[PDB]
RNA sequence: AUAAUAGUAAAGAUGAAAUAAUAAUAAUAAUUAUAAGACUAAUAUAUGUGAAAAUAUUAAUUAAAUAUUAACUGACAUUGAG
RNA sequence: UAAUCUUAUACUUAAUUCUUAAGUAAUAUAUAAUAUAUAUAUAUAUUAUAUAUUAUAAGAGA
RNA sequence: UGCUGACAUGAGUAACGAAAAAAAGGUAUAAACCUUUUCACCUAAAACAUAAGGUUUAACUAUAAAAGUACGGCCCCUAAUUAAAUUAAAUAUAAAUAUAUUUAAGAUGGGAUAAUCUAUAUUAAUAUUUAUCUUAAAAUAUAUAAUUAUAUUAUAUAUUAUAUAUUUAUAUAAUAUAAACUAAUAAAGAUCAGGAAAAUUAAUGUAUACCGUAAUGUAGACCGACUCAGGUAUGUAAGUAGAGAAUAUGAAGGUGAAUUAGAUAAUUAAAGGGAAGGAACUCGGCAAAGAUAGCUCAUAAGUUAGUCAAUAAAGAGUAAUAAGAACAAAGUUGUACAACUGUUUACUAAAAACACCGCACUUUGCAGAAACGAUAAGUUUAAGUAUAAGGUGUGAACUCUGCUCCAUGCUUAAUAUAUAAAUAAAAUUAUUUAACGAUAAUUUAAUUAAAUUUAGGUAAAUAGCAGCCUUAUUAUGAGGGUUAUAAUGUAGCGAAAUUCCUUGGCCU
RNA sequence: UAUAUUAAUAAUGUUAUGAAUAAUUAUUAAUAAUAAUAAACUAAGUGAACUGAAACAUCUAAGUAACUUAAGGAUAAGAAAUCAACAGAGAUAUUAUGAGUAUUGGUGAGAGAAAAUAAUAAAGGUCUAAUAAGUAUUAUGUGAAAAAAAUGUAAGAAAAUAGGAUAACAAAUUCUAAGACUAAAUACUAUUAAUAAGUAUAGUAAGUACCGUAAGGGAA
């Protein structure tokens, strides 16, 4: 069993765990939002 | 228990109703096995089955395979009835009750042996990892060099006690109970 | 065996004693009232009946059973290893 | 046991719907009077007065 | 073993990543690019279609063309599940939030019509899993209506000839390969008992929206830091052969590569052969070698009766006698451990460990026991009810499972028995006050728990199962007498995976 | 579906008997809608641990970090049921002295006021309450290292002839709880000005490249 290969990507997947309005969704996401915003951050979500 | 098809049952859990009322004379016709009726009809004695709490309540006691209750005691003072349940705790159920009469269908259930894990898994039963098989931290049997008990009491994973430990105790205790079921 | 009634200190056991689900948590005895199994007092002599094992509370069903006559068959019997 | 707890399930006035108030009709409960039937008590019918429109049913219960 | 940068050293050393290349020409510029021919490799793929993914890598900017029918999304519908949403007072909660209910979302699934080509809008009105046998039917041949042997047996279409509506329709008859495969049909075996959710006529409509479409996809175009021998979902996968998607070949298609040319010492790797011997090797037959049909026969002891053992070993038939493709097929036995098929340390342990079916104990009567819940409401347990569910041990079955409650627990009963907080009112004492009083302590009085103790019970609860003496001529010790205890190791097994002495004694 | 209805008209074509029913266009009137909003400062809730004590358990770190909630340009506090001591002061906030003093501590580690006098400060006093009860007080459990005011559970007053304040009591003194408002000095952010024995690795790029599934890290 060789390791190595633990991204496995999907574009929904994606989206739903780290887009930008699951974040908005969740109070944590939308503290998380704004704690990269203050920061200064040019992409705050996938 | 003998209940076939093409037999036929009724259920006199309103009450006795006017086609019978017009054609004891009426408790040896009622008290035919398959049909329900409230505690207060069914004669002491006799054996019975889906046995009610509440006169209004669904039959809760006695439902498994091969199981019965029976009529032990009727007391229209209190409106209450003693009745003898599988597990041989004699209790206080409502007079007004209901209760099939009759034991339940499949008797021979408790005889089958299931041939194989696969079996079990079918049936919907994932494997039981022993106390004593697990690490100390895991379960309080755990650990040990080779196969050890650790003189530890026999209990369960949150350490309440496996045998004879009476779980439901102090205040928290059925009120209705007459006599406990015999214990070993 | 359980429950109720009233009632009082022993009860039960044995050669004599103890131990025990005995008894001052109120028993045992008594009177009631429920349930459960298993047994069948007299008649009884196993008389009788059954091949032998067996078999006596009552009833019913089906089977088999005695004697003597009448008629028929014409030795079709006896015993019986396996 | 209205301590606790558990379970189940019409019209008319005044500020299209909404709410208040009055009286009336309808149902239920309590109290008083009258008549009838049974053994001082129980049941039925009629009249008057008062109250209501979270409930009812079941269970546990100081 | 400072941090950052720059540059050395090893060193022009190893390596350049499974590989088949050759010539001619594009080009008097080519080992590496393009073309042609030859040769090879993959071929139930290294092919052809696709899914997901991604720096568009593509046959490219003059760029991947859809009203719908063996076209997908979008849309309708819902599953698993999700939701600062939803209900003077839904419930709970230090806040955050959590729960229950509604509603909404949510594909991996379901969704009308169609080559005759087809029309989706609006308005109105009342389907787990597997199987297709046997029988029966008729058909074809042998023998003398009936027997024997052999295939065929529900559906799928063109042709020809009839009979009815009128060359277009409906029905009937006859003609017509084998082996796989599909869909749709029917009947039906087994227990493990098999999703959810969204009407029909009539009239009036319908100018048909958006997004996906390249190429790559067992890979140089994704996930592995690399153009990485790893990982990566689905469908076709020419024939010949075969039981087959095994194995050989390879029609077609694709490919022959960011390393080449030579040389082939020692040495290494991965192969092929080997005289005489045949485990003498070694910790150990590790490794290697070993297959005298794969079809049809036949196949023992033992045994839990299961061709379990078995795919038995040997052996036979067919084939072959000097041999002459690949692939499947690699002995027999004794003992230890574990019943068995399974599971396990992803990346050093696959086992004798875990699990298991069975066995036993125990808890809990359901407004339960168990678990979870800053801690609740509540949830699972369960739409279950003691033949159930939770916990514990043991681990199929055969023969069996002895004695012991001392201790730690659990469990039952005793006002046997202490102590905690909680209370009236009233007695001295102490402080203060000129006095009563005020403020402190202390001591009295009825009503006291669980706990503890005592006595049972409970060991398939946690646990335990002693030593000395010496008696039948010597020996052995059936016996005999003691001490100690809760009881004093029973059946069995025994130098054991348990035996230190130990390479115990004896046999094979 | 707001280049929407719904109605009222006007123009057009069709149906059935001048009037009625539907569709299309054009005016007039009527009907709802758009959260991207700071961060620091403040107040409240919950509240660690490393650490110190040369161990560690009371204690400490610390009501700190953190998370959560809520407000304003600031917030908080504030016109004595305050301090003091027989003399007196006479609001709150910040700083200096008082003072590392009183005080307190497994009397260890260590913690530590107030009065008073100075500054800074603004006009700093002024009713808005029919004067405050399950309140004061008590018991008990907790509660800013000294100094309380708070608080869960339950008992529970008094009218200025009274009530709060100190172990306790007696004298005295002082204040009036259970109703309220309040600039100003202060905190933080931004801007402008001035001063730099500050920075060119604290001198403008970039929260980019790149790393990570992600929170997040982070160059030259
Ligand atoms: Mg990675
Ligand atoms: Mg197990
Ligand atoms: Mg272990
Ligand atoms: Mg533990
Ligand atoms: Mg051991
Ligand atoms: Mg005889
Ligand atoms: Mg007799
Ligand atoms: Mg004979
Ligand atoms: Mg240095
Ligand atoms: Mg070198
Ligand atoms: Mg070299
Ligand atoms: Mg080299
Ligand atoms: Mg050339
Ligand atoms: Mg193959
Ligand atoms: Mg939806
Ligand atoms: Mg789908
Ligand atoms: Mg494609
Ligand atoms: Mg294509
Ligand atoms: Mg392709
Ligand atoms: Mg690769
Ligand atoms: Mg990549
Ligand atoms: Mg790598
Ligand atoms: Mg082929
Ligand atoms: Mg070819
Ligand atoms: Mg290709
Ligand atoms: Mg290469
Ligand atoms: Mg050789
Ligand atoms: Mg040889
Ligand atoms: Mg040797
Ligand atoms: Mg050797
Ligand atoms: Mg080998
Ligand atoms: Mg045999
Ligand atoms: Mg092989
Ligand atoms: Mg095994
Ligand atoms: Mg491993
Ligand atoms: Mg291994
Ligand atoms: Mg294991
Ligand atoms: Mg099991
Ligand atoms: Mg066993
Ligand atoms: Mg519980
Ligand atoms: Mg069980
Ligand atoms: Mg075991
Ligand atoms: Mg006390
Ligand atoms: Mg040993
Ligand atoms: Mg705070
Ligand atoms: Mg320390
Ligand atoms: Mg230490
Ligand atoms: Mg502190
Ligand atoms: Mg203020
Ligand atoms: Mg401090
Ligand atoms: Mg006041
Ligand atoms: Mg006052
Ligand atoms: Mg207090
Ligand atoms: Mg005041
Ligand atoms: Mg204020
Ligand atoms: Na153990």
């Amino acid at each position: 069993k060789s390791r190595g290969n633990t991204y496995q990507p999907s574009t929904l997947k994606r989206k739903r765990t780290f887009g930008f309005l699951a974040r908005a969704k969740s109070k944590q996401g939308s503290k998380i939002l704004k704690r990269r915003k203050l920061k200064g951050r040019w992409f705050l979500s996938h | 228990d003998g209940l076939r098809p093409g037999d036929v049952v009724e259920s006199f859990r309103r009450g006795i109703p006017q086609t019978l009322l017009n054609e004891a004379i009426l408790s040896v016709k009622t008290t035919q096995r398959g049909n329900c009726l409230p505690i207060s009809m069914i004669p002491i004695g006799t054996i019975i089955h889906n046995v009610g709490i509440t006169p209004v309540g669904p039959g809760k006691f006695c439902r498994s395979a091969g199981t019965y209750a029976r009529v032990l005691a009727k007391l229209p003072e209190k409106k209450k009835a003693i009745v003898r349940l599988q597990s041989g705790e004699h209790r206080y159920v409502s007079l007004e009750a209901v209760a099939t009469i009759g034991v339940v269908s499949n008797i021979d259930h408790q005889n089958r042996s299931l041939g194989k894990a696969g079996r079990s898994r079918w049936l919907g039963i994932r494997p039981t990892v022993r106390g004593v098989a697990m690490n100390k931290c895991d379960h309080p049997h755990g650990g040990g060099r080779g196969k050890s008990k650790s003189n530890k009491l026999s209990m369960s994973p949150w350490g309440q006690l496996a045998k004879g430990y009476k779980t439901r105790r102090g205040k928290n205790q059925n009120r209705m109970k007459v006599k406990d079921r015999p214990r070993g």
